[PDB]
């Protein structure tokens, strides 16, 4: 592990570079010291990519140590002087996976790190940046013990002519003042004011946005949300297994914002970018003379390019902001959607009109060319939580959706895995397609394929007399149980085995069914051997007479694979079996439950963690 | 004088069923906590909101004390007993969606 290691991290170092860091970690969950510290130097000194995927992945693992800090301290504080691009961002990420390792040097790291970024407050400010933005998340008390200096020498640094610290320094005056509400802003908004007084008008915003935005995260719960885009009754098993001036200064930072609303209206797509994201929110505190600064800067952005992505944005929470005097501006708004969504950044106006909702009866009309765009996450999400909110029409959503899905369904490769995650996602109201189904995961070489065709057909066999219906779903399941046998890939294996749910022990429990399952409790895989005896198990109340007789030839084995086999990991594994088989088919065992004691009893008497 | 009643409007069945006038309704989901949503509904016909816990999950998400409620989970309890209600909001779902009739000071 010391010459052989250094083949594969020499080719980690020339997609299959981040899979050799991934397999380096798995390699130090399973892990001599002295050598992986040269092989870390020797990595580090060569290219800096692979030296940071090295040291931080190591360390996250095998665990912070005295050692262990002293010598890597001194390669992470060499880096920052002098570095490249996007190496100086993981570089700096790694000081904050070390500094919430949660060790005694932390103390001293990461006040190290915060005294000398204040000293600079551009591979030196805006690694300082970085940092102090990465330890006010990971660690809010050693980050408040600099407050007096941090926006002193911040204020200054933050309206020097650049940009890398522009996007970066406001994130970490974010992250500052984050920390001050929960617990300087007179200081704050004299040295903003002050700068407001082109490269000195989207900083300020975003800080009059501070006291907006905080103050009201009502703004933020809805864009945050669509950017992305169990029960209390259950009974527990019986046998248990082992486990101020924000506000008031709020329409006053909108004050600021309305003439910062039409100053900049085609300065230096930077500006542009900061006013275009703040105005709805600062208009969601208090909206019309706001919103006219706001709609001129905004409608214009939305036919121009490099903003239409962010303009719905900012329209959709206008949207939910404005709700009455929006109706003037409906002409304006739905005719740049009907001419955008024909061409084919759509996935938007989708989500938007969604948020224009949070309504009229024109919206079912809407719907014929906002389908016809194409099968898209956000248009599924949004039909799925249009007919949540405005269940006016939720058989015609229904109704036409569906023929939606019979066009796809009906006739490259992500689309049709997405489309199957499009009838999987949501509620929906599917014989003939299922079986044509069983045909496509068995003629196909697509892992990815088969991986989800599986979890459809389980979910839509949900409704679970006519006796051609139950042998319609004998015949799906055991062509899934023939799948669950044969098949090498053990993921669609993990998949198919972790779908049969409590829901289809009454198909399972058949003879023909439980033959299958006796031989896949011989499957190469630990895992789903275990989940069968589990399987099996819950079963063995229903038909005991095939189940019990062969779960005693099991007991056998396991007992002996216990006393007999000289090795750690099969009796380790024949322990966990054993657990598996007294929790789900205690019946069986309690007759035999002195001679399994005495051979546990004579294990923990035995000379492995 | 076993129960306590918090609830200064007598009656408000057919009062709210009016459109416009005394209120403006609004919709809360609450989503489950370990500890429960911690909020009690005590009223007959209107099923009016008894008590809320303020350090819970219903008091950050608004959900004042004096409200009515008429739809929970979707389903229109704008006509049954507390109790029943009490019996759908522990069937149902651990998020609960909550419509609260939320009278505008009068």
């Amino acid at each position: 592990x010391x010459x052989x290691x250094x083949x594969x991290x020499x080719x980690x170092x020339x997609x299959x570079x981040x899979x050799x860091x991934x397999x380096x970690x798995x390699x130090x969950x399973x892990x001599s010291t002295r050598f992986y510290d040269q092989l870390n130097h020797h990595i580090f000194e060569l290219e800096r990519k692979g030296g940071i995927l090295a040291i931080a992945s190591l360390i996250g693992v095998e665990g912070g140590n005295a050692t262990r800090i002293g010598r890597f301290a001194n390669y992470l504080r060499n880096l920052l002087p002098s570095n490249d691009p996007v190496v100086m961002e993981m570089a700096s990420k790694a000081i904050g996976r070390l500094a919430m390792a949660g060790d005694t040097f932390t103390a001293e790291y990461v006040e190290f790190e915060v005294k000398r970024a204040l000293e600079w407050l551009e591979g030196r400010r805006h690694a300082a940046v970085l940092v102090l933005r990465e330890l006010a998340i990971s660690v809010p008390t050693f980050f408040f013990q600099q407050v007096q200096p941090f926006f002193d020498n911040i204020f200054v640094a933050v309206w020097d002519p650049k940009q890398a610290i522009r996007e970066g320094a406001v994130a970490a005056l974010r992250a500052c003042l984050i920390l001050t509400t929960q617990r300087w802003y007179r200081h704050t908004f004299e040295e903003a004011e002050k700068g407001f007084d082109d490269d000195r008008i989207h900083g300020a915003l975003l800080i009059l946005n501070e006291l907006v935005r905080i103050s009201s995260m009502e703004g933020e719960r809805l864009r945050e949300e669509m950017e992305e885009i169990m029960g209390f009754g259950t009974k527990p098993r019986h046998i248990t297994p082992f486990t101020x001036x924000x506000x008031x200064x709020x329409x006053x930072x909108x004050x600021x914002x309305x003439x910062x609303x039409x100053x900049x209206x085609x300065x230096x797509s930077l500006i542009q970018m900061t006013i275009l994201n703040l105005l709805p929110r600062l208009a969601a505190f208090r909206p019309t003379q706001y919103l006219q600064d706001t709609m001129n800067h905004v409608l214009s952005c939305v036919k121009k390019e490099k903003e239409r992505t962010a303009a719905f944005q900012a329209l959709g929470l206008l949207s939910v902001a404005v709700r009455s005097e929006f109706k003037v501006y409906l002409p304006r708004v739905l005719d740049i959607i009907r001419a955008a969504l024909p061409p084919k950044v759509d996935a938007t106006v989708f989500t938007c009109i969604s948020m224009l909702a949070r309504i009229q009866q024109d919206i079912k009309e809407l719907l014929e060319p906002m389908l016809a765009v194409g099968l898209s996450p956000a248009l599924t999400a949004v039909l799925y939580d249009l007919s949540r909110q405005i269940p006016q029409l939720k058989k015609d959503i229904q109704d036409g959706l569906l023929k939606m899905l019979s066009l796809v369904l009906m006739h490259d490769v992500g689309s049709i895995t997405l489309a199957l995650r499009t009838l999987g996602s949501f509620e929906f109201e599917l014989t003939q397609f299922v079986r044509h189904c069983a045909d496509h995961f068995l003629n196909s070489e697509h892992k990815e394929i088969r991986m989800e065709a599986a979890r459809t057909c389980s979910r839509l066999l949900t409704p679970s007399v006519s006796q051609t219906a139950v042998q319609v779903v004998a015949d799906v399941l055991s062509k899934l149980l023939v799948v669950g046998i044969t098949d090498p890939d053990p993921d669609i294996r993990y998949c198919v085995l972790a779908s049969l749910d409590e829901r289809f022990d009454a198909h399972l429990a058949q003879a023909e069914n439980l033959q299958a399952l006796f031989v896949a409790l011989n499957d190469q895989v630990f895992e789903i051997r275990e989940l069968a005896i589990c399987t099996v198990g819950r079963l063995s109340s229903m038909n005991p007479a095939f189940v019990m007789p062969f779960l005693r030839k099991m007991l056998i084995q396991i007992l002996t694979e216990l006393e007999h086999s000289g090795i750690g990991r099969i009796k380790e594994q024949s322990a966990r079996m054993l657990g598996h088989l007294v929790s789900n088919a205690p019946r069986l065992i309690r007759p035999y439950m002195e001679p399994i004691l005495k051979a546990l009893i004579l294990k923990l008497k035995d000379p492995n963690p | 004088c076993n129960p306590k009643s918090v609830l200064k409007r007598p009656v408000t069945s057919e009062e709210l069923l009016t459109p416009g006038a005394p209120y403006a309704r609004k919709t809360f989901t609450i989503v489950g906590d370990a500890v429960g949503w911690g909020f009690v509904v005590r009223g007959s016909k209107p099923c009016h909101i008894q008590a809320v816990d303020p350090s819970g999950p219903a008091a950050a998400a608004g959900m004042k004390v004096c409200q009515f409620v008429v739809s929970v989970n979707g389903l229109n309890v704008l006509h049954v007993d507390y109790r029943t209600v009490n019996n759908l909001i522990l069937t149902g779902p651990r998020t609960i969606v909550m419509e609260v009739m939320e009278e505008l000071e009068c």
